[PDB]
């Protein structure tokens, strides 16, 4: 328990279940519970005013915000691997068709095209 | 209209009471239609009552008969086979098993195999116990006739069973062939009505047996309360659902309000047991979803002694790897990855514990298969040869009070001589601590 | 012992006398007598008790539901195995309370099972249920649920939208109105005759007439609707044996004679109807020999019965109400239904065959404003969105998202644009279907929460609200994990990331 | 006899143990992975498509036609 540092995260979304099922570090999850913040923006501001020291979150979002602001440093190593998907009801041909369309977007090059369209020029 | 067809087929004191017990309960007139007696005679009495004049109790087919008569006459009645059934249509009468299952499952949880022979109640109780058990992380475990029971005895210790009056004794003829009627097992019955087994436990309504006069007075009082509720805003035919006027009754300063289905919402119950001396001792009571009883310690207050193993672990509280914390008030217990620790010397406040020693203890217990209990010593810290007697863990172990003890113990001469220590899993010694 | 009967007529009573005499001829002295139904339930209770007292003793219902109850209760006073001929009430089929009563004709639960078989044959996988809040209707829909759930394997029908209904009520057009837009064109009705007529009139005043409006009903309502109002285009069906009092009487006489003959291998009412309440083990003996009775097949057909005395193998007929008359169109036998050599009128009542399904081009999408992925801005003065061509030549496609509440709590329009918005635009252009966009009030992703004061896990946030039903397809920076994965499937991933710490310098 | 090992073998045995299937290992001698030559496919894709192999494992890159078939 490092009370001098601040270990906070989003209260509900993703790391909640990860640490709940993680089992062995239940005390770490309990500390996160007493340091739970229900906003990415409020966590960013808590980092801003030095009321928060360490904040665990996703990779792309955190690195993009750090590049945009270039007043904070991102040092944690990618200790997790995951992707972002699209969900729908348990009976959907839309699911198969959108999977095919998304893989088509990946193959053609539209994916990194929009990536460089929306991520570039926001880097210090 | 205030007719009380007190049929006893008897109750000489109750028959003689009549208006006297009602006056004790006692506003309009509250007479009694005392009749002592067959269905034809009952029909004649009721037709005479509904023609001229404009609560039944006997030992236990009567329920369908009374339901049909109430439906035909559209007149409320009270049954005191009293509480015995799905409703049919609009008709008023009085008489739960599901509540009994709930309460017994609770009291089992704070302190397995379930079978039966033949009933619709069999499937009803199987469904209800499935609904009760699938949550709260209770833990699923084992979900002529005597020859079959020999074929199983399939390997649990707590046994749940229920039947009518015609299966208990006829099956007990072989004494269930496995000594489960003794202290080595338990038997739980739904109690549909209340050559003889032992170690039996049962549940009953609040009024198990108080008095015939008391119960008839309660029936008269609830009838009068229902009539008064009918008199609200001034709210019988011979040749409806009045239960809507039964939402608030508080006679005898107890929960008396009834449900629209004829059931009493949130009633009071008692849990009793039949000792070897054939005495129906009361284990405890339960009301408003709260139970009171005689305090057990781990499992030995139910007269269970040693299922065919339990370890009486003793340890001392101090702060390196060993840590303690109180049970969470919201849950009433410790965290998910912890162990129930009893900080007692044998009101016991729960104080769970955790640590490296706890981890290794649980790992070895799982890998080798022992049940165990945790004890906290309140006599010294470890133990010394004061006047020959020992305290702490050594004192507990030496006098067989604690079968085995764990914690930070340093193997020595006399301690090895009188303890027989095991392998030194972790290392230590004597060292110095100084500042910079 | 004896046979006995409860019939209000004499001709069928004369046939019963002939049958009992000819049965006693074959190989014991035992007779039988019927009783006329006086215009009172209490009168039947008393008259049946008098018959029991004056004799050493089957029941038939003259065409409602008032006959089987008091006779069965009187039989259960002595716990006597009485049997019925013409009754289909599920309140007696279960016989949990009517343990003295045994059935002889299957109830409407078998009709529901045959409906399931028929809809399984026709390959349809979408079905809605409209059922009255009746215990028999509840048992029927429970039978549907049991038959659907037992299929451990194949996709299978979904069997959703089992909403209830109250008898003798109006304004049902609202519930049917929201049921109309539910992607399924097949419905199953289970209600009384008057309720069926009322709902038929409600559909008639509505647009529930053309294609895509397909349903099948039961015996309890087809006969009632035939009188007064019954529109064409109704599937319907009919019991195989119809109603033949002489045939049923002969079959009952034969089966009871067979039971008596099989009982007399090894093997006397105690005392009439008065002053005796003892047990009668011969009652359970009759039970166990009747469930084991392989009585020779009679006029109705093969005679084999289930545990609660109901004929099995479910032989049935299927009619079709066309041009104000029913036409026999199918015969169901055991497991195979054979349509007749007649032009199968389209179930919709029109000149085109129905698929049983329809498409909804409109989709509902909810999202969370994620700073790098989603940009949300207040709308302009007119509510439109401002235009800016980034830095190079490209217009920023900014959609209107009227989801989020003011934070207040007022659902005000906003302007959304980003990763999810433009990829959704591309996907929609690929699929050529419309859509919408909105935010969520709670601003939570979602978790499995142990509900307070209860013991059930619940879903909140995005997927919780999607399972609620308003949302239809999620587009958000959502990760992938077990519980939500088995609770709802996902598509192929598009953006990849992990978990990382941020800290100041 | 030519036994095999590796990361894919490890994950295969782990999933088989955790889910309980018996299995046999087959080695393809028709191409490396599989391509749409004259409509017919070879390798793992060819084996799977014609039901000769119920499921295949290894280094496979998900594509359009490969996802479709």
């Amino acid at each position: 328990p490092s009370d001098k540092f601040i270990y906070a995260t989003v209260k509900q979304s993703s790391v909640d279940i990860y640490f709940r099922r993680q089992v062995e570090l239940s005390t770490m999850y309990r500390h996160m519970e007493k340091h739970n913040y229900e906003s990415a923006a409020e966590a960013i501001q808590a980092v801003r005013d030095n009321k928060l020291h360490a904040f665990i979150w996703d990779s792309a979002v955190l690195e993009f915000e750090a590049s945009q602001k270039c007043d904070l440093v991102t040092t944690g190593e990618l200790f997790f691997r995951s992707g972002f998907g699209i969900g729908m009801r348990k009976d959907s041909p839309w699911k198969q068709n959108v999977s095919l369309s998304i893989l088509k977007s990946h193959e053609n090059g539209f994916m990194e095209d929009l990536d460089k369209t929306w991520v570039r020029y926001q880097e210090c | 209209p205030l007719n009380v067809a007190l049929v006893f087929s008897y109750a000489a004191e109750a028959a003689r009471l009549g208006p006297a017990v009602a006056a004790a309960v006692r506003l309009d007139v509250r007479p009694v239609a005392l009749v002592l007696n067959d269905p034809r005679s009952l029909v004649l009495q009721l037709c005479d009552l509904l023609s001229g004049l404009r609560v039944f109790e006997d030992d236990s087919a009567v329920a369908p008969i009374l339901d049909f008569l109430s439906a035909q006459t559209s007149l409320p009645i009270v049954a005191v086979g009293a509480a015995l059934t799905p409703k049919e249509k609009g008709s008023t009468f009085l008489q739960s098993t599901e509540q009994q299952l709930q309460v017994i499952f609770e009291v089992l949880e704070e302190y397995f195999v379930a079978v039966t022979t033949r009933a619709p109640g069999h499937r009803a109780f199987l469904s209800y116990i499935e609904v009760l058990t699938d949550g709260s992380l209770v833990g699923w475990e084992h979900r002529a006739g005597e020859a079959v029971l020999s074929a199983q005895l399939v390997s649990a210790q707590i046994r749940l069973l229920f039947c009518a009056r015609e299966e208990a004794e006829p099956v007990f003829r072989a004494a269930e062939e496995a000594g489960l009627t003794g202290s080595g097992y338990v038997w739980f019955m739904v109690g549909p009505q209340l050559p003889l087994p032992a170690g039996l436990f049962a549940v009953r309504s609040a009024g198990w047996r108080d008095d015939l006069a008391r119960r008839v007075a309660a029936g008269v009082a609830v009838v009068a309360r229902g009539a008064q509720a009918l008199l609200r805003d001034y709210g019988e035919l011979g040749h409806e659902s009045l239960h809507r006027y039964f939402m608030n009754i508080t006679w005898d300063n107890r929960d008396y309000s009834f449900n629209e289905d004829g059931f009493l919402v949130n009633p009071s119950l008692v849990v009793i047991s039949l000792t070897r001396d054939r005495t129906w001792e009361v284990v405890g009571s339960w009301e408003q979803q709260t139970l009171r009883l005689k305090y057990p310690l781990w499992s030995r207050y139910g007269r269970f002694l040693q299922p065919v193993q339990h370890l009486t672990v003793a340890t001392l509280e101090e702060r390196p790897f060993v840590i303690v914390e109180p049970a969470d008030p919201i849950s009433g217990t410790c965290i998910r990855d912890s162990v129930p620790c009893r900080s007692q010397l044998n009101r016991p406040e729960k104080r769970c514990c955790k640590g490296f020693c706890i981890d290794i203890l649980k790992r070895l217990a799982h890998t080798i298969g022992f049940s165990y209990d945790l004890y906290l010593v309140t006599n010294g810290k470890h133990g010394k040869k004061i006047d020959g007697v020992w305290n702490g863990m050594i004192g507990e172990v030496f006098y067989q009070r604690a079968d085995m003890a764990i914690g930070s113990l340093t193997i020595n001469e006399e301690r090895s001589e009188i303890v027989d220590f095991s392998v030194p899993f972790v290392e230590t010694g004597i060292s110095v601590m100084v500042a910079r | 012992v004896n046979i006995g009967a409860v019939l209000s007529t004499r001709k069928h009573e004369q046939m019963f006398r002939e049958a009992v005499n000819q049965a006693n001829k074959r190989h014991i002295q035992l007779n039988a007598t019927s009783v006329t139904h006086k215009p009172n339930a209490i009168q039947m209770a008393l008259s049946v008790c008098e018959d029991l007292i004056s004799s050493q003793v089957l029941v038939s219902h003259p065409p409602d539901h008032f006959t089987p109850t008091p006779v069965s209760y009187t039989a259960g006073f002595y716990r006597i195995p009485v049997l019925g001929l013409t009754t289909r009430m599920s309140i007696y089929s279960d016989k949990s309370i009517h343990l003295s009563f045994l059935r002889t004709v299957p109830p409407y639960s078998h009709q529901s099972s045959v409906w399931f078989e028929m809809m399984r044959v026709y390959s349809w996988n979408h079905i809605i249920l409209l059922v009255s809040d009746d215990h028999e209707g509840r048992a029927a829909q429970k039978r549907l649920e049991t038959l659907l759930e037992e299929r451990e394997s194949k996709r299978g029908p979904k069997a959703e939208k089992v909403l209830q209904f109250d008898p003798g009520t109006k304004n049902v057009t609202a519930l049917l109105m929201e049921a109309k837009e539910l992607e399924a064109r097949v419905i199953i009705l289970s209600a009384s005759e008057d309720d069926a007529a009322t709902v038929y009139r409600a559909a008639a005043m509505l647009n529930m007439t053309g294609s895509g409006y397909v349903w099948l009903v039961g015996e309890r309502e087809i006969s009632g609707n035939a009188l007064r109002y019954a529109p064409d285009g109704i599937l319907g069906l009919q019991l195989i044996n119809g109603k033949n009092e002489s045939a049923h009487i002969s079959d009952a006489v034969g089966v009871v004679a067979q039971a008596v003959h099989e009982l007399l291998e090894k093997e006397d009412p105690p005392r009439g109807c008065v002053g005796n309440t003892n047990i009668w083990k011969t009652g359970p003996l009759f039970k166990r020999v009747l469930m084991s009775s392989k009585y020779a097949d009679g006029v109705t057909g093969r005679v084999e019965f289930n545990e609660d005395g109901d004929r099995k193998f479910a032989n049935y007929s299927i009619m079709n109400l066309q041009n104000r008359k029913l036409v026999q169109v199918g015969i169901y036998n055991g497991t195979h239904v054979i349509p007749n050599d007649r032009k199968i009128i389209w179930p919709g009542g029109e000149t085109e065959k129905p698929r049983g399904y329809q498409m909804s081009t409109r989709l509902k999408i909810v999202t969370i404003h994620q700073e790098p992925f989603v940009y949300v801005k207040p709308t302009l003065s007119d509510g439109t969105c401002k235009e800016e061509f980034t830095v190079n030549g490209d217009p920023v496609k900014k959609v209107i998202c009227t989801g989020p509440n003011d934070t207040p709590r007022h659902t005000v329009p906003q302007c959304c644009y980003g990763f999810c918005i433009d990829l959704l635009i591309k996907l929609a252009r690929t699929m050529n279907f419309t859509y919408e966009v909105h935010l969520v009030a709670d601003g939570k992703f979602g978790t499995q929460e142990r509900v307070n004061n209860s013991n059930k896990k619940e879903w909140n946030g995005m997927m919780g609200e999607l399972l609620s039903g308003q949302a239809d397809m999620i587009v958000a920076p959502l990760t992938i994990n077990n519980e939500r994965a088995q609770y709802i499937e996902f598509s192929k991933p598009f953006k990849y990331q992990g978990l990382t710490i941020l800290v100041k310098k």
